[PDB]
């Protein structure tokens, strides 16, 4: 249905930056 | 207990050397305080052998408390006259955490690597994340010595770590 | 006598400004009457004194002589020959001119010790100034290095959070690179017994010697414009020095590479810049495609004017490199019109909404124009001049460049015309969002740009525009200068 | 060299140690253990316990101190508040 | 046609064809590797002694302790400066002469070879890390001419009459090149389309 | 004159009471004395007269105008040294009070002189072993003068044994070479200088590089320098290397005349250690004279080069840089021990200790003193980025002319490893400066009452009470605007180096 951009990573580790699920915000 | 055997003979063999060459005292309390945590270890669980991971729970106890000791004089002062209780805390942990990164268990990596899965699948399930306590249900705390090669309480860090990370409140 | 008259009345304003405010010093606790209104007195005389030094360069300029061919006002003072050409009688205008402007940038944003930040902005016009009318590799290599010591102690003081990364960013980066040159300084002076331009320029050396003569002073120019991959101490300079130090750093200091390779590069190693072209040609044109792809995803407003310049400097490397007079006008004119468009763009982004909001991430800002419509005029006209849209010097100082690289190489140097594109992508995309949507939610409504920031803006783009419609202004000056740099035997 | 490298949990561990050795009611020593209550030592009993707690630590209790003690963590605050390495010769720290 | 490059390099004697008599690589490796095992071995024998004649002592055990090498450093010191020596001569007799990139490969090898043994316990691109930069210092080193140019320095190509104690003088053209340190007035055209080749502006456009 | 003036000066102390007045008038004598010294060498030696090199004292010395030099430069300095324990430092008398104490200290201070100043002439091995021990040994003893100092004497000992073990290295080098040739004096044994074994001269440098604190001996010189009071670190760091680099210079004259190369890539590798040493030694320290002996060690390499090199432009280059190193040392020292007045007082963590000796002793006791002194905290900016080589300051022709002497004569791995140890020793060079200064305006509007310098009290509240001594405060402001603007007069004082011969002639 509704699918995430290309080139966005599915994991992540910057430290302590929270790490959260990536939310195209165009769509809401 | 074959691995539990063969790593109480290096801190052991390490205790024999400090004293031949003189090293550093404070590795040689270091050594003398494992070695009366493992005496107590020993009279607690008999018969039901020595696994490393057990080892690795009471090297982990040790660590988080010079840690906790360590935080409190490095924020209020060391109370001997040249201000080292702090530091030497510290400098323990590093001499206990030589051996226990010598054991052969997962590192902090293998184990985030296998845990993160878990917690990204309970969010997108789910939602929101509020308590560690519906990750805990999905880890399989029978099985997690040979497929993981980890201990009970070296789940129970990442988790929580993990946890802190991806909490949504 | 326009070095003698230079240095000598610098030095008396710089005594004046110590004596009247040192004083009072000694626990008198006292209230002066400098002090008041932030030093406004203090303040006012190093304006003036900043006013008068391009007093000095036009009394000189007006028997200036465009076709005579060599140095003239041929000067020695404190056993040091000093001339002036074409190329370097617009630098020194140039240089003087930003003098004004960085004090007045800073004129009312400062938290206190107006005296000093006032001397050194002073202290830097004329060092850099200076740098172009000396006539040996030596006196080229002391005026290039001792503007390190009061930049240094400028960042530090007046800079922002990250102050003092960026202080030792510039002194290690800038003073570990000249190092470089100067190894190459002490082996023209060891073999041939004299660094003069004249001298050197005569003498033909082996082509192995060349190629490290070349590389030693290449390092010292490269770090210093900045190019790929020795840039990285600029942007986080840019970001962190005060708005007179960016002003400075971004109108006169990069320029200084530029003059490195005209006088260190050209006329004494022609043989070895000709074999250099290309290796030139390929780590500029990647300086400019690169700068221009990083600068999208930059968050910084500072930072994102910063990767701009890397990415026009480029431009003018490229264009000095060419063998022919159209290159070697164009990247001229580009570092005249970028060293008035580039200043523009930080008072802009860093002296107008950061002396409001005191924040310089993206995020913050949009929709600007609602409330702030002077303030969007100027950001659009300038970002149009910073893209090389004609009417303005940039595009006149970019259109030569390219021209001078497709002439110089018809291959590779086409790959120059991406700058009209990359240059316009990373640009129209800052300024759409300043200028785009609804005021900021993040944002409380104040006053629009001050008399003192139009003043700024105006006599920054007032000088842009008449090059870009008429730089035969500048072209008559630079004709004969740059004629002599060419190498050439044709059969 | 002459700066004490001792921690809260070494002097705990062996203040438990040199206890142990003792006829106590219990043997879980903690910092929260009192003497008279849960070791259940009378005055002679206490004292004998604080001298071997000074051989072991190299420390001298002084009389205020030890006749107003009540816990073991009192002990553990004032071996690291007052230990000092004993001073060596002329030669053994520079050779 | 080449390509026409810079050539940054320092200048150097350059041996006559049929000149360099090549050394004997296992000889001259065999010396360096077992000198060195025996001071090691030697030195660690020695400190051992110095530890029985005194262990209570701070001092002296803090000082000891320093100079303490492992029983993998004491065999892979040893091994690393033998394969240097080796693959330092062998590469030389390659190319009838030393140069920077056979030093290069000399020295992160023999690096790579002594960081394997005495630095087992740390990963594998670590070790490379290391070698590559133990590498280049040591090629750097030979590009930089070792500690001094010795005959091909300016000062020796002064006294020599190869610098430019004379002057220069236009009229005189020579046909042969001119020396490293030497400068000239003018130059034959034909050198400088040997070093640039035509083109962009020499002779042709 | 030095003799006879000491034989007094030692005579008279003695005899009259013990009081702080006697003994600081007795300091003031002896800087008349090396007035008087410098005043009547000035007057009978002249470079142009020894130029050819003047024997004396049955061949036992040589004075030449290279030597002549230096045995100024050794007397001007000393002066500059005499005026910080003739006159006061602070002008507070629980600082200044020290420098009064020792009634032996001009002593053992004329007693070095003339060690220092006879050892660049020494003509025979004999005289030489003889000269080498007078400085040293008033060297310890210097280091050794506050002997109710627990690290003053520990600093003494260390000295005395690292310095003793020099010296016999030096002795065991002659007494080979006398072994070999069965002779004693220097021209003497230059008619032999192509039988004789070359590197019995290196055992000879290799002492005299101990007491240099060259690397790897550099860890004593360290220790010794940290260790010392302040006033007793700026003299030892300083006199014993411009004596003993100027022997160095003579006897690598010497060696060159044979070329052997061997002998000129052994001194390489301890020059480049000792850059290597040098620059990444300082980057993690904290103490301020800990910083400065690393920087000691750093610019000893940067001549070392020059002496190494040995020719023509290297004789420019190093008369040049030890005159202008000398005077930054001299500007550093002085300043360091002025400031101190602005220390805060307590009324706590890591329980820091200073003592009366050192009172500044970390590098982060130099905080805002561009607010409390702007013009002293410039001075210390001058001399600190004359020691970087911040063109056109006197630093940078110092590195300009080591530099043209180096890369003359092939040096071109240690030309580009200075330059790069230039760049790395920056970095605690700069943090000297983020100290002083870059906390300016973030503490500009702060009430400080506790500083030393508050204890003093006030005459009459209606006079101006200058808050720094007037002797300290001009030679401060001499040499600090000498170091800011030499390029005046750079190529009149570079003309006069041309002159300086070193059997040179034609
Ligand atoms: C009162 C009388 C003043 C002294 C008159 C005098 O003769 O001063 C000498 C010089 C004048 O110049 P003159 O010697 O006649 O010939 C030009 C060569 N300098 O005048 C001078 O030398 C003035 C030099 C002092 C001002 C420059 C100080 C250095 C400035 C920083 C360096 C800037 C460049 C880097
Ligand atoms: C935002 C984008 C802005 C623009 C970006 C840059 C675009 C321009 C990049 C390409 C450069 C311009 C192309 C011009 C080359 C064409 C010139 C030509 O006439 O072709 C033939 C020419 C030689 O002529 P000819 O006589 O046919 O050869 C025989 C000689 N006896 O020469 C030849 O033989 C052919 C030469 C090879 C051409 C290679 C072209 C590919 C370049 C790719 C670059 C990397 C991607
Ligand atoms: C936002 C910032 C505010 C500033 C924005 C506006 C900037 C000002 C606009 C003008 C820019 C300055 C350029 C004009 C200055 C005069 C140049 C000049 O000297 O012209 C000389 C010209 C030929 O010279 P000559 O034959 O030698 O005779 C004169 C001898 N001294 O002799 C002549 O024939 C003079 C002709 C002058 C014509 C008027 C020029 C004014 C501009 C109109 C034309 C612009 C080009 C057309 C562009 C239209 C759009 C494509
Ligand atoms: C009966 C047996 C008697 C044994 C007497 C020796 C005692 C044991 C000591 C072990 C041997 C090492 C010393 C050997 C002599 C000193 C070196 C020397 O002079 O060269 C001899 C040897 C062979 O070289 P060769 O070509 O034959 O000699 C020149 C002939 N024209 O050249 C060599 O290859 C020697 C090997 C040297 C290479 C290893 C040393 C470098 C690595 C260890 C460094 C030691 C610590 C660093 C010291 C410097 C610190 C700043
Ligand atoms: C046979 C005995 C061993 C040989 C000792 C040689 C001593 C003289 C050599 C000159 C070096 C003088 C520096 C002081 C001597 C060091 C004393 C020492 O050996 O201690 C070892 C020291 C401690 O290291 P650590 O591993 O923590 O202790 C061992 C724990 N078991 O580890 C160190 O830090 C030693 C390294 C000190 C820094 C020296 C670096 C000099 C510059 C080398 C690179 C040159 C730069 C140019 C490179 C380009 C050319 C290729
Ligand atoms: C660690 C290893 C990483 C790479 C080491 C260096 C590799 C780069 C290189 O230059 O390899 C060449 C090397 C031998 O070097 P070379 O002297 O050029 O061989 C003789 C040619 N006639 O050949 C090799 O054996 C490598
Ligand atoms: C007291 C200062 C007196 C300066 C005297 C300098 C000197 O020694 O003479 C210059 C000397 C050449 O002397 P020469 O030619 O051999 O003999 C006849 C010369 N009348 O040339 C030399 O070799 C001198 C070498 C040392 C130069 C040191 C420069 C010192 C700079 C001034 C010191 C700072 C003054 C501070 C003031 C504090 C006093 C209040
Ligand atoms: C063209 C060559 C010129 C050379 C001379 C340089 C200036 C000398 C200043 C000495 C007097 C002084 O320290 O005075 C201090 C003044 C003004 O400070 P203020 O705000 O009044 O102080 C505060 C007093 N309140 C609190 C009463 C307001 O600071 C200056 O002037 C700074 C200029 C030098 C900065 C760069 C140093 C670089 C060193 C190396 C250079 C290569
Ligand atoms: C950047 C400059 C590199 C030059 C290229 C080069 O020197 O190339 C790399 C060399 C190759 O030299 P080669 O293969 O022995 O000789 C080539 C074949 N010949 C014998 C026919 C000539 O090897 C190296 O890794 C040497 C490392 C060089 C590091 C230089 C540091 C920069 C110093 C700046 C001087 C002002």
């Amino acid at each position: 249905k509704s699918f995430l951009p290309h080139f966005i990573p599915k994991n992540y580790s910057y430290g302590d930056y929270p790490r959260l699920k990536p939310e195209n915000l165009q769509k809401r | 207990s074959s691995a539990y055997d063969e790593a109480l003979a290096t801190i052991r063999n390490d205790l024999k050397l400090n004293f031949r060459f003189k090293a550093d005292v404070l590795e040689k309390n270091v050594i003398r305080s494992i070695l009366a945590e493992t005496k107590n270890l020993e009279i607690d669980n008999k018969d039901k052998d020595l696994d490393e991971f057990k080892l690795y729970d009471l090297l982990s106890k040790m660590i988080k408390q010079r840690q906790d000791s360590a935080a409190i004089y490095l924020k209020e002062g060391s109370p001997d006259r040249f201000r080292q209780t702090g530091w030497n805390e510290l400098r323990e942990v590093d001499y206990i955490t030589k051996y226990l990164e010598a054991l052969p268990v997962a590192s902090a990596e293998e184990i985030e690597a296998k845990v993160e899965p878990i917690v990204q699948s309970v969010l997108e399930e789910e939602g929101e994340l509020k308590s560690p306590k519906e990750i805990f249900s999905r880890i399989p705390w029978k099985v997690v010595n040979q497929d993981w090669q980890a201990s009970e309480g070296a789940v129970k860090n990442t988790v929580l770590r993990l946890y802190n990370l991806y909490k949504t409140d | 006598m326009l070095v003698q008259n230079l240095i000598i009345f610098n030095i008396i304003g710089i005594v004046l400004l110590v004596l009247l405010n040192n004083n009072n010093n000694g626990i008198l606790n006292k209230k002066s009457l400098l002090t008041i209104k932030n030093e406004l007195k203090l303040k006012q005389i190093g304006l003036i004194i900043s006013i008068i030094n391009i007093l000095i360069i036009i009394e000189n300029w007006i028997g200036f002589n465009s076709n005579y061919y060599g140095f003239q006002n041929i000067e020695r003072f404190l056993n040091i020959y000093w001339g002036i050409d074409g190329i370097s009688l617009l630098l020194v205008l140039l240089t003087l001119i930003l003098g004004p402007i960085a004090i007045l940038s800073n004129w009312k944003n400062l938290k206190g010790y107006y005296t000093y930040y006032v001397i050194s902005i002073n202290m830097l016009v004329i060092l850099m100034a200076l740098n172009f009318i000396c006539l040996d590799l030596v006196s080229f290599y002391i005026l290039f290095e001792s503007t390190l010591a009061p930049l240094f102690l400028l960042i530090g003081i007046y800079g922002a959070n990250n102050k003092n990364k960026a202080a030792y960013y510039v002194l290690i980066y800038t003073l570990a690179s000249s190092l470089f040159m100067l190894l190459s300084i002490v082996i023209y002076y060891i073999i041939i017994n004299s660094t003069d331009y004249i001298y050197i320029n005569n003498i033909i050396l082996s082509i192995n010697l060349q190629s490290l003569l070349f590389i030693g002073i290449i390092i010292g120019i490269a770090v210093k414009t900045p190019l790929m991959p020795v840039h990285t101490w600029l942007p986080t300079v840019h970001s962190e020095s005060p708005l007179g130090g960016s002003i400075l750093l971004a109108g006169v200091i990069l320029k200084l590479a530029i003059y490195g390779v005209i006088r260190l590069l050209l006329p004494n190693l022609s043989e070895i810049s000709m074999m250099f072209t290309p290796i030139i040609y390929i780590i500029s044109i990647l300086t400019l495609i690169y700068s221009s792809l990083i600068t999208l995803k930059q968050t910084d407003l500072k930072v994102i004017i910063a990767y701009s310049s890397i990415s026009h400097l480029a431009v003018c490397m490229i264009g000095i490199f060419a063998n022919n007079l159209i290159g070697i006008n164009g990247s001229l004119i580009l570092c005249l019109a970028h060293g008035f468009v580039s200043p523009a763009l930080f008072i802009l982004v860093g002296g107008i909404l950061y002396d409001r909001y005191h924040n310089r991430l993206i995020n913050y800002y949009q929709g600007l124009s609602t409330f702030m419509p002077i303030f969007s005029i100027y950001l659009v006209v300038f970002s149009f001049c910073n893209t090389g849209t004609p009417l303005s010097g940039n595009f006149v100082g970019e259109f030569l460049s390219i021209t001078g690289a497709v002439i110089r190489h018809p291959i590779i140097g086409s790959l120059t015309a991406a700058s009209v594109l990359l240059s316009a992508c990373y640009q129209m995309k800052l300024t759409n969002r300043l200028t785009g949507s609804v005021f900021s939610q993040y944002l409380h409504i104040t006053n629009d740009v001050t008399n003192r920031e139009i003043f700024l803006l105006n006599w920054l783009l007032i000088p842009t525009i008449i090059i870009g419609i008429y730089p035969s202004f500048v072209t008559n000056i630079l004709n004969l200068a740059s004629s002599t740099l060419i190498y050439s035997v044709l059969i | 060299q002459s700066a004490s490298t001792l921690t809260k949990e070494d002097v705990l561990t062996r203040s438990v140690s040199v206890l142990r050795g003792f006829e106590v009611k219990t043997k879980d020593i903690d910092l929260q253990t009192t003497f008279v209550q849960d070791l259940g030592m009378d005055s002679l009993d206490l004292n004998d316990a604080l001298v071997a707690l000074e051989e072991e630590f190299d420390v001298v209790f002084d009389d205020k101190t030890a006749n107003e003690i009540k816990t073991v963590g009192e002990v553990v605050d004032f071996v690291l508040a007052n230990y000092l390495p004993t001073e060596q010769s002329i030669n053994h720290t520079i050779r | 046609e080449q390509f026409h490059l810079p050539q940054p390099f320092w200048p150097t004697t350059k041996t006559k064809e049929g000149e360099y008599v090549p050394k004997d690589s296992i000889r001259e490796a065999s010396k360096v590797f077992i000198g060195s095992g025996v001071l090691l071995g030697g030195m660690h024998f020695r400190r051992l002694m110095q530890y029985k004649k005194g262990s209570a002592r701070p001092g002296l055990a803090k000082y000891l302790n320093l100079f303490s090498l492992s029983k993998s450093q004491l065999i892979g010191f040893p091994v690393a400066l033998g394969a240097f020596s080796f693959l330092s001569h062998s590469f030389a007799n390659l190319q009838e002469g030393q140069t920077a990139t056979g030093e290069f490969a000399a020295s992160s090898i023999a690096s790579l070879i002594g960081l394997s043994i005495f630095r087992t316990k740390k990963p594998l691109s670590s070790n490379v890390a290391i070698a590559v930069g133990m590498g280049s210092l040591f090629g750097f080193l030979t590009w930089a001419g070792n500690f001094n140019l010795g005959d091909n320095s300016y000062r020796a190509a002064l006294e020599a009459g190869n610098g430019n104690e004379g002057g220069f003088d236009n009229k005189v053209i020579k046909t042969e090149r001119q020396g490293f340190w030497e400068g000239v007035y003018r130059r034959p055209l034909s050198q400088t389309v040997e070093d640039l080749g035509e083109g962009r502006g020499i002779i042709t456009q | 004159m030095l003799f006879t003036s000491l034989l007094l000066i030692i005579v008279y102390g003695s005899l009259v009471n013990k009081s702080h007045l006697l003994t600081k008038l007795i300091n003031r004598l002896g800087l008349i004395i090396i007035i008087y010294t410098l005043l009547i060498h000035l007057n009978i030696n002249t470079l142009e007269n020894l130029s050819i090199g003047i024997n004396m004292f049955n061949n036992l010395l040589l004075i030449n105008s290279f030597n002549n030099t230096i045995i100024e430069l050794i007397l001007i300095i000393c002066i500059l040294y005499v005026l910080l324990i003739s006159f006061n430092i602070t002008g507070l008398s629980i600082i200044d009070n020290l420098n009064y104490s020792k009634r032996t200290f001009i002593v053992i201070v004329l007693f070095n002189i003339i060690g220092l100043t006879l050892l660049p002439l020494v003509n025979d091995i004999m005289i030489l072993f003889i000269i080498i021990e007078l400085q040293s040994y008033s060297l310890y003893l210097l280091t050794a003068i506050f002997n109710e100092s627990h690290n003053s004497t520990k600093s003494a000992l260390y000295y005395f044994i690292v310095g003793s073990i020099a010296s016999f290295i030096i002795l065991d080098a002659t007494v080979s070479i006398y072994d070999d040739l069965g002779l004693t004096n220097i021209q003497y044994i230059l008619m032999y200088i192509d039988k004789l074994e070359i590197f019995d001269l290196l055992c000879l440098l290799f002492g005299l590089f101990i007491k240099i604190g060259l690397a790897p001996f550099y860890s004593y010189s360290i220790t010794i320098y940290s260790l010392s009071p302040t006033i007793i670190t700026n003299y030892i760091s300083l006199m014993p290397k411009l004596s003993i680099l100027t022997l160095i210079y003579i006897i690598m004259h010497y060696i060159n005349i044979v070329n052997n190369t061997d002998l000129n890539y052994v001194i390489s590798f301890l020059i480049l250690i000792s850059m290597f040493i040098g620059s990444f030694g300082g980057l993690n320290v904290i103490r301020i004279k800990t910083l400065l002996a690393y920087s000691s060690l750093l610019n000893v390499s940067y001549m070392l080069l020059a002496i190494l090199s040995n020719s023509n432009e290297s004789i420019i280059a190093y008369i040049y840089y030890i005159i202008q190193y000398s005077l930054t040392h001299i500007n550093i020292f002085s300043i360091i021990l002025v400031i101190s007045i602005y220390l805060p007082i307590m009324n706590n963590m890591l329980n820091v200790m200073i003592t009366k000796y050192s009172p500044i002793e970390y590098i982060n006791q130099l905080k805002n003193l561009f607010i409390n002194n702007i013009f002293i905290a410039i001075a210390l900016c001058i001399s600190i980025f004359s020691l970087i080589g911040i063109p056109p300051l006197t630093g940078f022709y110092g590195k300009y002319l080591v530099l043209i002497s180096g890369l003359n004569n092939g040096y071109v791995l240690l030309s580009i490893v200075l330059i790069i140890a230039s760049s790395i020793s920056t970095v605690y060079y700069a943090t000297i400066l983020k100290v002083l200064s870059f906390d300016t305006l973030s503490f500009k509007d702060i009430i400080s009452n506790n500083l030393i310098i508050n204890t003093s009290p006030e005459n009459n509240n209606n006079e101006i009470k200058p808050e720094i001594s007037n002797v300290i405060s001009y030679v401060i402001s001499s040499l600090t605007l000498i170091i800011l603007l030499i390029i005046i007069q750079y190529e009149n004082i570079v003309k006069g180096a041309y002159l300086v011969l070193l059997y040179n002639w034609v």
